[PDB]
């Protein structure tokens, strides 16, 4: 991979860094965000040699403020060399992307539930309290 | 209760040229009402069907409807305000 997208659709992409045994069993990897992390997945020495590191983003959150660019650069202390790959996170924030109104319903609804029904059957029995009450005044 | 009794018909024939009048006018107010509360507010709900759910937005191919240039669209305006005249319409018409 030349670049990496991720996206509410692509949480996570898997990239191959390739290269001699030795570099690759000494490969630091460093992102230039802390919303962005990599962790190898598996390692290969047998030919091609390589090493599959998961890409993923850890909080979505950071993903939310707009397109956070950064990047993933893997390197070897043993030969110098480093490549660095950019990594786009573009979370278009996932059933939609707040504010104040539309969601402070349905959850309310929902977080409320039992003072909804509690205050349903005190309203009942005020009304039952008050229905009896006229019948033994008027 | 009317202070002159008449056929349904008679009754019902000289309100709904009325009502239509009605339904025009108070459909063309409160589409322009809420015009003025999504340019305040649209954004919100518009921020609670892609959070939970997964939806992109079309920042290319569409202008924004928080936005004075996507709100002003005539043909959005003409549909949404004929579909305010058929709701108040029909529920008026239950109503009288």
């Amino acid at each position: 991979q030349a670049e990496i997208l991720l996206s509410n659709h692509y949480t996570s992409s898997e990239i191959r860094v390739f290269g001699a045994p030795e570099v690759l069993e000494n490969l630091e990897v460093k992102s230039g965000s802390p919303a962005v992390l990599a962790f190898a997945k598996e390692k290969s020495f047998g030919w091609p040699s390589f090493i599959t590191y998961t890409v993923g983003v850890l909080d979505p959150a950071a993903g939310s403020q707009g397109p956070l660019s950064t990047t993933l650069t893997f390197s070897s202390p043993v030969t110098n060399q480093a490549i660095a790959i950019p990594v786009t996170v573009a979370f278009v924030v996932d059933r939609r992307g707040p504010g104040p109104y539309g969601a402070s319903l349905f959850q309310h609804f929902l977080d409320s539930y039992q003072v909804m029904f509690f205050t349903l059957f005190a309203l009942l029995a005020g009304t039952a309290v008050m229905i009896i009450a006229y019948h033994t005044v008027c | 209760f009317p202070i002159i009794q008449q056929y349904k018909f008679l009754r019902f024939r000289r309100s709904l040229l009325l009502l239509v009048k009605h339904s025009c006018v108070e459909s063309l107010f409160l589409v322009r009402n809420f015009c003025i509360l999504y340019y305040f507010l649209g954004y919100i709900p518009k921020a609670w069907i892609s959070t939970a759910m997964n939806l992109h937005i079309d920042e290319q191919v569409h202008r924004p409807l928080d936005t004075v240039s996507g709100l002003l669209n005539l043909s959005l305006l003409y549909h949404v305000w004929l579909c305010g005249v058929f709701l108040l319409t029909t529920w008026y018409v239950s109503w009288i």
